[PDB]
RNA sequence: GGAGGUCAACAUCAAGAACUGUGGGCCUUUGCCUAUAGAACUUAUAACGAACAUGGUUCUUGCCUUUUACCAGAAC
RNA sequence: GUUCGCGAAGUAACCCUUCGUGGACAUUUGGUCAAUUUGAAACAAUACAGAGAUGAUCAGCAGUUCCCCUGCAUAAGGAUGAACCGUUUUACAAAGAGAUU
RNA sequence: GUAUGUAUUUAUUUUUAGAUACUAACAC
């Protein structure tokens, strides 16, 4: 069917972006893989 | 055909007769933006419709017919339409053919051309969901009959049957004596929508019986969307129906899938 | 429409654009109903316009006169201080009024020479020029304000709102940066747990 | 950028038989019927002159996750309601693949943002004792019809007509208990 | 749109609040076109929003500078004569209308009622013979091939005798000081310094 | 084809006292030197406007409980 | 409906009218939206409650939150804006002494 | 001469004297 895409001129008075409305969202954190966290006391506590 | 097809639709209400906007004094002062009332809260605002339809009497051809529009005039469903044959939308009760035309687009939106919402509504309100095809209307506030008590429930049952019966092809009806509710079920989603918008806020008994001329003081009957049926019987019945229909469309899947190869 | 849309139906506007409460207000009302300089400023401004447009109306009704008119709009444009109350919401406008008084005196002496102390007058060019240029000034200012008022009215106020350090909350922030900075060190000296 | 870049998803069905089509693109339209977040909207008309107008309801994300059509909200391939295709699939295997959806708000508003791709998507006067549409249909073709009554709790009820009813008496009984009502 | 309570207005209402941002501009364009005393009624080009959201006056007044000064000074003299003349000069009351009276509709009251003569001046037949005719026209010279560009009305051109008459009329508003050297320490650069 | 328009779009309008094109020579396109043609609008008591408003940041003040609203000078 | 033209008829003497026909001129608007109860403004009123640090009365600034409101605001207010003021168990071991298999 | 907060469901979803007292926009 093809297509042709065309913008519509807004009535300048009416709000442009009819749906832009401040709302807050919690995004998920999508973890695909794990990043290995790779690193290399006794009397010490008496000091610390 | 002889009834509806030939005879062009007749204006239900003169435009001067239509109700005014600005419903009356639910509060202290009027409000321009939202159309409601300002301070204080008057006793809850609901009222019987001054209007109703008359399926064979009013319904007739209109401009949508020649223009091939899909969607039905709701002001007709309320019998309040003032545009008569000039109306842009169809005036007549939904049949199987026209639902045949809507069938592609009946999924997202009702027969009146209004998008459905996802979750229904807290109280099972106006328009349904596009998740679940629901053909079953809850009839409540049966005191739309006002205060007349009746010889039996066959009064209520019989009367309701004769009400909705006009509006479309009914699969079943059950009135409940204990808690006042009818449950009415249709062939088609479309007729359910149409009937819901048609019979909301309406009265009962005869064009004249007893208190008839005082009917307009009544509250009017809720027609809402109905929940599932908890009893095991109809639950079996649904499960089976879903089964056999799933089976039926598997035929399509394998016919066009067979054409896919 | 902007008043009711905000939900306040108990503030009445008259037809001279004075905004009065129609009721005694609970405190919550007085908080909801304090309107900013955007609205009020624009209200005062229209009130000026309506005022003049009215004088010309009463001329066309025949109710007035030719000369009484010109004296009229002269009287307006000079006495805006007294007739409006725009001077409340931008105090800067007090410059124009001072200007529009001075012209008055300069104009009167040439006009009034040899004849009279009375009201007869009606050379309104200069004052008109002043008010007009002042109005050039606040076009962008009101576009900005009322732009924010209405975009906030449809779209809700911003959720982020970071807030800068100023004279009042400084010491608090200084405390805060400090306690953090000590947390880092004393966590990084310790051996482990 | 993020919202525009994915192109729309439209069925071939509802998009009509026209060779070339003109569709409008609004960069912030209504929110989804589902996720309740803004997106980019598309008009079009099937016919050039067709009065009716088609408006994509859901997101691109909220669609892609479910693998459906934005105008139809039918499955992208089989043209099936979502609540069905997952039942067919659920018939194979045993019990699964139901699409669990998002009450509250930021449950859903949250949910649309993950890349999960969804459970469903991955595979893709005569008294007669012992519905009403069937009775009225069969009795409708053989004579005059006025009203029917059945109480399924009682499993029996009236059939009333306005002679022709005796024409019905040929096939009515035992098909079914049918007698002449009082 | 005066009465709107219907649902059909739900966009137009949104449309109103939007225009609230552009109003002060419309107040400017309206108010710089004031009709001036010698004119009875200006007629302007407005540009309106199709839903009746707001109405701009789209024009800018252009006036030949010498002619404009002549006009305005003629009115000046007429003002003085009239203030000397009549004993009781009655300054109209402010505001013109009371708060409860809705602004009367122009299409009814005003449009039928005839304009009631403006300032002008008696002029003179003999002396001003050149400028007597066109001096008080709304736009002084519109159709002339020689005297002005066109109806677009920029780039005026005149003759000597006209400029002599305009130069005559404008004496009360004319600069009058014929040499530079009079301003000695009053020029700009002496003020900056 | 001529006159216009309270019509539009696209160019251009603050700088070595200042623009552009072209011919020729050197370096190796830029750039320098030389030759030639045309330069609308705006500029010397300096500028598109013979007119004149507002805002932001930063300093200095002025009112002076604090914030908006402000006092009156400067620079950007 | 205008104009170019052709043919027929009539008035006519190539003109005036009627008729028929060829060609040119002119070429796809609008809607995200349908007109009161069932797709959604909060206020107010009534009842109950009754304002942080403290022994007690009073200024306040912040900080965290999927709470925001008034404000043009990245000033500032909204009780120091509100909520917070509670529930609370395992990276678990080592040594010694007594009872049972 | 208390912000502020909580609740405001009506229309019927299938099977004998008084002391020690606490407090009171009530009286310097
Ligand atoms: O201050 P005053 O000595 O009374 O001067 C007044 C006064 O002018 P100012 O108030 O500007 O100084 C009047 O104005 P208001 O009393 O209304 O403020 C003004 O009358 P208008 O207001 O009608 O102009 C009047 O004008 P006039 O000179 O015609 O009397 C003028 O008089 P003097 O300046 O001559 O005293
Ligand atoms: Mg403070
Ligand atoms: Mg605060
Ligand atoms: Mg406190
Ligand atoms: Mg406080
Ligand atoms: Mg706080
Ligand atoms: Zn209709
Ligand atoms: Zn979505
Ligand atoms: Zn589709």
């Amino acid at each position: 069917h093809h297509i042709e895409v065309v913008s519509k001129q807004m009535d300048p008075l009416l709000p442009r972006f009819v749906g832009k409305k401040a709302r807050k969202v919690v995004a998920p954190t999508e973890n695909d893989e794990v990043v290995p966290v790779l690193h290399m006391g006794e009397a010490d506590p008496n000091e610390w | 055909m002889t009834s509806w097809r030939d005879k062009s639709a007749k204006v239900q209400v003169k435009e001067s007769e239509l109700p005014s906007s600005i419903p009356a004094q639910t509060g202290l002062t009027f409000n321009i933006w939202y159309n409601k009332w300002s301070q204080g809260f008057a006793g809850n605002t609901r009222f019987v419709s001054p209007f109703a339809l008359q399926p064979q009497l009013h319904s007739g051809k209109t401009r949508g017919d020649n223009d091939g529009q899909l969607f039905f005039c709701l002001f007709f469903a309320k019998g309040m339409c003032c545009l008569g044959p000039k109306c842009e939308y169809l005036h007549h009760i939904p049949d199987e053919e026209d639902i045949g035309k809507l069938a592609l687009r009946t999924e997202v939106l009702d027969c009146f051309g209004r998008e459905k919402f996802a979750d229904y509504r807290e109280d099972m309100g106006g328009i349904g969901s596009f998740r679940k095809k629901n053909k079953t209307l809850y009839v409540g506030g049966i005191d739309g009959a006002l205060n007349s008590k009746h010889l039996k429930p066959a009064q209520i049952e019989s009367r309701i049957r004769f009400v909705f019966s006009r509006l479309g092809d009914i699969d079943r009806i059950r009135y409940v004596e204990s808690k006042n509710c009818g449950f009415v079920k249709f062939k088609y989603q479309a007729n359910a929508e149409f009937a819901k918008e048609a019979m909301s806020n309406q009265t009962l008994l005869l064009p004249s019986d007893k208190e008839w001329d005082d009917r307009r003081e009544g509250t009017g009957l809720l027609v809402k969307w109905a929940n599932e049926d908890p009893d095991p019987a109809a639950q079996k019945r649904l499960q089976e129906e879903l089964k056999l229909e799933s089976l039926n469309m598997m035929v399509h899947l394998i016919n066009n899938n067979t054409n896919s190869a | 429409l902007l008043i009711h849309r905000k939900g306040l139906t108990y503030l009445h506007l008259d037809y001279n654009f004075n905004l009065k409460p129609t009721k005694t207000l609970t405190t919550k009302e007085r908080k909801k109903s304090r309107l900013g300089n955007s609205f009020h400023l624009m209200r005062e401004l229209l009130k000026m316009m309506k005022l003049i447009v009215d004088t010309h109306v009463q001329f066309r009704l025949g109710n007035v006169d030719a000369f009484q008119l010109a004296d009229g709009i002269h009287y307006i444009l000079n006495h805006i201080g007294q007739l409006t109350g725009i001077y409340r919401y931008k105090y800067k406008v007090m410059h124009q009024i001072r200007a529009c008084k001075d012209l008055k005196h300069i104009i009167y002496y040439k006009f009034n020479k040899n004849l009279g102390k009375g009201p007869g007058c009606g050379f309104w060019q200069p004052a008109w020029r002043v008010w007009l240029n002042f109005l050039r000034g606040t076009i962008p200012l009101l576009e900005r304000y009322i732009g924010n008022l209405i975009t906030r009215q449809f779209e809700g106020r911003s959720n982020e709102i970071v807030k800068t350090t100023t004279k009042q909350r400084l010491d608090a922030y200084y405390d805060l940066e400090l306690r953090n900075s000590v947390m880092d060190d004393i966590l990084e000296m310790m051996p482990e747990s | 950028d993020e919202i525009n870049e994915p192109p729309p998803n439209i069925c071939e069905q509802c998009l009509g038989d026209e060779a070339n089509i003109r569709m409008t693109k609004i960069p912030q339209g209504s929110e989804c019927k589902i996720c309740t977040l803004p997106f980019t909207l598309y008009h079009f008309k099937t016919s050039k002159r067709s009065n009716n107008i088609i408006k994509t309801l859901i997101c691109v994300r909220c669609a892609t996750q479910r693998n459906i059509c934005q105008c139809c909200m039918l499955d992208s391939r089989w043209h099936i309601p979502i609540q069905l295709r997952d039942h067919l699939i659920s018939l194979v295997n045993e019990e699964n693949v139901m699409t669990e959806e998002a009450k509250n708000d930021m449950m859903k508003r949250f949910l649309s943002l993950k890349n999960v791709k969804l459970g469903g998507a991955q595979i893709t006067i005569d008294a007669s004792i012992p519905s009403q549409l069937l009775g009225i249909k069969k009795w409708k073709d053989g004579n005059s019809l006025s009203l029917i009554v059945n109480h399924k709790a009682k499993c029996g009820g009236l059939r009333f007509q306005s002679s022709e009813t005796l024409v019905t008496p040929k096939g009515l009984k035992r098909g079914l208990i049918d007698r002449f009502r009082i | 749109h005066s009465d709107m309570a219907s649902k059909m207005y739900n966009t137009d209402k949104k449309a109103f609040l939007g225009a609230l941002k552009y109003l002060p501009h419309a107040i400017l364009k309206l108010l710089e076109n004031m009709p001036h005393p010698w004119e009875q009624a200006k007629e302007v080009k407005v540009l309106y929003h199709t839903s009746g959201a707001i109405t701009f006056v789209n024009e800018t007044p252009r006036v030949i500078e010498p002619v404009y000064t002549a006009q305005w000074s003629a009115t000046w003299i007429a003002m003085r004569r009239e203030k000397r003349d009549r004993t009781h000069f009655k300054r109209m009351r402010f505001p013109p209308f009371d708060d409860d009276e809705p602004p009367l509709s122009y299409e009814q009251h005003i449009e039928n009622i005839e304009p009631l003569d403006p300032i002008n001046l008696p002029l003179d037949s003999q002396d001003d013979e050149y400028v007597k005719d066109w001096l008080y026209d709304s736009r002084p010279l519109e159709e002339d091939s020689k005297k002005v560009n066109g109806t677009s009305y920029k780039k005026w051109s005149f003759d000597l005798p006209e400029m002599s008459n305009l130069y005559r009329l404008s004496t009360p508003l004319r600069d009058e000081v014929t040499d530079k050297n009079y301003y000695y320490l009053f020029d700009k650069k002496s003020f900056f310094n």
